[PDB]
């Protein structure tokens, strides 16, 4: 935590993952200008990384049901993790969820060091104390797949998180999803 | 003694512009409380940047920094005035 | 599993001293030969396919893999995927390449090897392997349903003070000197049932001197262990050891535990056992009349 | 002799404006009219307000303006007999009627939900013009075998045609499409229904889409058919990766896979290539000669994996054409009556195989070698044809010229046009030749008005009286005037957004000729208007210029739409769609649904007089009795080719 590098307890990952959002409703109150009237809207986006469509229909007792066209709105990154987790696990059976590690700069390899938490509902490779990272390599323009065999312990929603950040750089990303484990 | 060299005029400033910052930073950090998920994912490796530059002493990696830690510096602002 | 079958060898090479032969077996279970299928392995954290073996697979026929994967130097092909145009629904379709171990770790992790007809994903089989661990199977700790985690180490120069601080700490509820009965084994997970011979210090469990519990610990233990029941034992650890509801609780081995082999009466007779019959003594009576510093 | 005459829409509609039109032919005068409704039949005088006066300043020309309520009144066509009493006289017809309230459309945030996942959705309500009114509406949500697991009733009042909703989705339940169905509680029978699947399935990562050079195949294509299979991640970057590739045909609904046209190949710097190729598929099923096929389709299933084996991604392209030429031929924008002796415009129709306006495709007819015109961005090519003054029904036949197709590869059809049939086969006539291009809103339009007769009763014509039907409804209703000696007079047409996306336009004249004999002469024309939003809509982004992004970040939107209008956002992982894109809302969507509800069943004109009246959604009574055939059927004739 000097290391030309991000410590693990300063990344705070992205978490909020819905596929949809912004179900708003707004009204053009604003002074016409040119009949046209112009909203400015704050919105935050969601933390995943993707392209998001927002889509639009408008109303008005005058000129009627609106179908505005979609709108692309692509959130990206030049490194950031993909927790690829499956739909559904099953109590005490032991599967293979990759991470897969994109890195987007134009020219120059990545070095990560990249780190599965230490869940209590799990029996991953990481212990209280001791924890479980590589530093592995990806080329540029592309990807290097981290796989994880973990077995998942407690019924009902738990969540896998990694982390990743990379030497000499300060760039860093952390990815929190959840996915479902089911009885036997 | 005398007066400093380019490079130690210019190291300097950027080091005590660089500080300056710093020095104000916990202050900020702790904005983030009230503020969306981002703001602190952000400032925080931004924080990290800065004090590893700051003691690096080595003028790209400080200046570089000067300013990622300033710009979320005042995505703080923006964001506080839009809540009173 | 059943739609696909699954033989994940993982022997040595004769003949570095750290490089080793990965073979797999398949076998459609259907009454044709599926159609193309998928060879998805990710090897053990630092090992990786030997270039020169992985083009002797693409060269032939009835396989393939991508010139992108091919490329990569042996080193950054930390997974690796193998398309079939055939697995036979008759025999184990089998192949093998040698992988190298090319970068020291303690704690490898589990490689694993997963197929599928391109068609349908969920129909997966997915062994693992390892060199160590038997199975692929991590080490974890069941009965009945519930499970629990077992990958810690066992146990862990030794005094009266390292004891009286490591049998202090938050986790220790705990600390017995107790003479083992029965010292059972299973394929799965071998037990012990010891009888506690003086309640040091009482806990979550209201044993009386001298009832019986029923400890219990990894396969993979073995090693560390060593017992010759009507040997006595002092040992101590945390409340979360316990297992399953009460009064009929367990407990269950882990690293949070502590383990030596408490000698015997005329076995401290000796001039090199003295060292310990002595920081045992002092510890007995520093745990029963005062108890801990905090 | 003066004569009153009656213009109301083919059939009305509860709960809702119409208007019909009043006019005063020859008379002089202020003319006083009263007009009544009642339910049919016997006497409820349903609607009876309204009065007015025919000034000469007017033209004797009148605006009826009512709304018919919904009282307590199946299977059987309701009707109602208006009634219009100029002065004394006393004219009325019986017309159908229809409980159909208006529209309704449902929008769902995803097109596909996890059990356990909430459904977000949106209950538009509107009215024939697809203006927000507020009714009372029933919902259902249908499981997939067809059985509500869930209902409400609401009110859609003050809401300005928004009611939003949600419901949540049980965590054990069947998979497979469900459905959304909706109807105003006035009419149960017009039922309204959007789907979504809901499955098991964690997002993807990219999208793949696959592609034919060509958007159909040509049996004796020796090539085979040939295909471009694409992969990139939905944050805009390319995919590395191999991919299945396979293909089949289809029957109707029915399904053949060629199971040894299945392919392995390499996804490369995003994208691959890849042929099923003739002798493939043939024997592929047994090849059975080939011709036999054609009309069959075929389609592709490709699937790629990453090379990471991370993520992998199903999609295919489905029904592509086997046909023996690229290009088809319609007239169902083309009338089916001309005029001996006048120009007649063809609207010619030329659809892509599946289904999509080719554009700058030449045509012509059987007969001249010199005429030819192509086809402009929406699919459609003007061509007029002299005809002749025979009583001889007028077959034409028209057919693609494309260079570098042969003579076979083209395509061609035939339709039969009937000469306009007059009163007392008189050889009087009217001509609305319009200049034909996309029209737009703003745009002025140019009506021909041309006059086909013996000079004889040349001078009696004084005016020509012209109606707009637009959403099944009059938008509205004038009079063109004329002066002696002029077969020729041009209408200026303003062209507002109140005209989308399609217009009819019927004018007639009447007068006294040949032997005392009160006449009628008139004609139809559509006019298929640039299909957009009436107002406006648009959303783009807030910060002039700026680089991506980033998780979590402030991004500022924009929103440049109608004073006073309501917005309602969703924004959508576009990873869903990759999944499913099935069931979205659209306005092409929606003017599909405006259209396909058209009372107006022909391009144009009438065979007599009187059709011109019931093409369009429209019937004519007059004092002198010359009523049209009276309309009592609510759909257009059943397709009978
Ligand atoms: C065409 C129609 O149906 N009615 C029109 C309407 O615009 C209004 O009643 C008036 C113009 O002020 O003239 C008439």
């Amino acid at each position: 935590l000097d290391e030309d590098i991000i410590a693990e307890e300063n990344i705070v990952s992205r978490s909020e993952f819905p596929e949809s959002w912004l179900w708003n409703v707004e009204d053009l109150k604003e002074p016409p200008k040119n009949g046209i009237s112009t909203k400015l809207m704050n919105i935050f986006l969601k933390d995943s990384i993707t392209t998001w469509e927002i889509l639009a229909v408008s109303m008005s007792d005058k000129k009627g049901i609106c179908v505005a066209d979609p709108f692309e709105v692509t959130v990206m990154q030049d490194f950031f993790i993909d927790l690829r987790l499956p739909y559904s696990v099953v109590r005490n059976e032991q599967v293979e969820i990759r991470a897969v590690l994109y890195n987007y700069r134009q020219n120059q390899e990545l070095k990560v060091r990249v780190e599965l938490l230490h869940n209590p509902a799990f029996c991953s490779l990481a212990t209280t104390k001791r924890r479980h990272q590589q530093t592995v390599t990806i080329p540029p323009k592309s990807s290097l797949s981290v796989p994880y065999v973990i077995v998942p312990l407690k019924t009902g929603l738990q969540e896998v998180e990694v982390k990743a950040a990379v030497y000499h750089h300060f760039i860093s990303d952390g990815v929190r999803k959840s996915l479902k484990v089911v009885p036997e | 003694t005398s007066l400093p060299t380019s490079n130690e005029y210019q190291n300097e400033k950027l080091a005590n512009e660089l500080k300056s910052l710093l020095d104000e930073l916990n202050v900020n950090e702790l904005a983030t409380g009230s503020l969306n998920t981002y703001y602190k994912r952000t400032i925080k490796i931004s924080g990290q940047k800065a004090m590893y530059a700051l003691k690096s002493k080595d003028f790209k990696k400080m200046s570089e920094a000067k300013y990622q830690l300033q710009k979320i510096y005042n995505e703080i602002d923006e964001a506080l005035k839009s809540k009173y | 599993c059943n739609k696909f079958d699954l033989k994940v060898t993982i022997k040595p090479a004769p003949e570095a001293k750290n490089t080793m032969i990965l073979e797999i077996c398949t076998r459609y279970r259907g009454d044709q030969d599926a159609t193309m299928s998928i060879l998805d392995i990710s090897m053990m954290t630092g090992f990786a396919p030997d270039t020169d073996d992985l083009k002797q697979l693409a060269n032939g026929v009835d396989r393939y893999i991508s010139k992108y994967e091919l490329d990569k130097a042996f080193s950054d092909r930390n997974t690796l995927i193998i398309y079939l145009d055939k697995v036979s629904h008759s025999e184990d379709d089998c192949l093998a390449f040698k992988v190298h171990q090319y970068f020291n770790v303690e704690l490898i992790q589990p490689g694993a090897v997963k197929v599928y007809a391109y068609y349908n994903l969920e129909e997966s089989c997915t062994r693992f392997y390892h060199p160590e661990k038997e199975d692929g199977k991590l080490n974890k700790l069941c009965r009945d349903e519930l499970c629990r985690c077992a990958e810690e180490n066992c146990f862990i120069k030794v005094t009266l003070e390292e004891r009286l601080d490591k049998a202090c700490e938050p986790g220790v509820d705990y600390v017995y000197k107790t003479r083992l009965v029965k010292v059972q084994l299973s394929n799965d997970f071998d037990e012990y049932i010891m009888a506690i011979e003086q309640t040091i210090k009482s806990g979550s469990d209201e044993v009386q001197v001298g009832q019986q519990r029923t400890f219990i610990s990894p396969i993979k233990c073995r090693e560390a262990l060593k017992l010759e029941e009507k040997k006595h034992y002092l040992m101590w650890g945390l409340s979360s050891d316990f297992w399953g509801e009460k009064p009929n609780l367990s407990y269950i081995i882990g690293k949070d535990t502590w383990v030596e082999h408490w000698p015997e009466e005329d076995e401290c007779q000796d001039e090199e056992n003295q060292k310990q019959c002595q920081d045992l003594g002092a510890f007995t009576e520093s745990m029963v009349v005062f108890g801990c510093p905090n | 002799s003066p004569m009153y005459s009656i213009i109301t829409p083919n059939i009305l509609r509860l709960e809702s404006e119409e208007t019909m039109v009043l006019e005063a032919h020859d008379a002089q005068g202020d003319v006083p009219v009263t007009v009544t409704v009642h339910d049919f039949p016997g006497k409820k005088l349903v609607l009876s307000s309204e009065k007015t006066v025919l000034t000469p300043a007017t033209n004797h020309m009148g605006n009826v303006t009512f709304t018919i309520p919904a009282n307590r009144e199946k299977g059987r066509n309701k009707f109602v007999t208006v009634q219009a009493t100029f002065g004394t006289q006393v004219v009325e017809k019986v017309v159908l009627v229809s409980l159909q309230s208006g529209y309704l459309f449902i929008q769902t945030d995803k097109t596909i939900y996890t059990p356990g996942s909430t459904v977000l959705y949106r209950i538009f309500t509107v009215n024939h013009k697809l203006l927000p009114v507020g009714r009372t509406v029933m919902v259902n949500i249908e499981n997939p075998e067809g059985i509500p697991v869930k209902q409400d009733s609401l009110s859609s009042q003050n809401q300005l045609g928004v009611l939003p909703l949600s419901w949540d989705i049980p965590e054990l339940v069947n998979m497979g499409q469900w459905k959304i169905r909706a109807y105003y509680e006035n009419s149960p029978q017009q039922v309204f229904s959007t789907e979504f699947e809901v499955k098991e399935y964690v997002l993807p990562s990219f999208e793949v889409i696959v592609e034919p050079t060509e958007k159909f195949y040509y049996i004796y294509n020796e090539k085979g058919l040939e295909v471009t299979i694409t992969a990139r991640f939905l944050y805009g970057k390319k995919v590395e990766g191999t991919a299945f590739v396979i293909f089949g045909i289809q029957d109707g609904e029915q399904r053949i896979s060629l199971p040894e046209s299945l392919k392995r190949i390499p996804i490369e710097d995003g994208s691959g290539e890849v042929v099923l190729s003739r002798k493939v598929l043939l024997d592929g099923v047994q090849n059975p000669r080939a011709e036999d096929l054609v009309g069959k389709s075929l389609y592709v299933s490709a699937t790629v994996i990453l090379h990471s084996g991370s993520d992998m991604v199903q999609a295919e392209r489905s029904g592509i054409p086997i046909v023996t030429s690229p290009y088809q031929i319609h007239f169902t924008k083309t009338p089916k009556y001309f005029k001996p002796g006048m120009p007649f415009d063809l609207m010619v129709f030329v659809t892509n195989p599946d289904g999509s306006p080719a554009y700058r495709v030449p045509v012509a007819v059987q007969g001249e070698d010199t005429v030819q015109s192509l086809t402009q961005g929406d699919g459609v090519a003007k061509l007029s044809i002299n005809t002749h003054p025979s009583q001889k029904p007028l077959s034409i036949t028209v057919r693609t010229k494309k260079q570098e197709l042969s003579e076979a590869e083209q395509a061609t059809r035939t339709m039969q046009a009937l000469p306009y049939s007059t009163v007392g086969n008189s050889n009087n006539y009217l001509h609305l030749s319009v200049l034909r291009t996309e029209l737009r809103p703003g745009e002025t339009l140019n009506v021909n008005f041309l006059l086909r007769m013996d000079r004889a009763h040349e001078a009696k014509i004084r005016y020509y009286t012209y109606l707009i039907m637009n959403k099944g409804r009059l938008l509205k209703a004038g009079r063109q005037v004329r002066e002696p000696g002029q077969d020729l007079v041009v209408l200026p047409l303003s062209i507002t957004t109140d005209f989308i996306p399609s217009f009819r336009l019927v004018a007639y004249y009447t007068l006294i000729g040949a032997s005392g004999q009160r006449e009628v002469v008139a004609d139809s024309v559509w006019v298929d208007v640039k299909d957009s939003c009436v107002g406006s809509l648009v959303v783009k982004s807030g910060q002039s210029e700026d680089r991506q992004p980033v998780p979590g970040q402030q991004m500022t939107l924009k929103i440049e739409g109608d004073h006073g209008a309501r917005v309602v956002l969703v924004a959508v992982d576009k990873g869903v769609f990759v999944l499913n894109k099935k069931n979205k809302l659209t306005q092409s969507k929606i003017w599909d649904v405006v259209e396909k509800a058209d009372i107006g069943c022909t391009p144009g004109s009438g065979k007599d007089y009187a059709g011109v009246f019931s093409d369009a959604g429209l019937t004519f009574t007059s004092s002198s009795g010359q009523q049209t055939a009276q309309r009592a059927e609510l759909q257009c004739p059943q397709p009978a080719a």
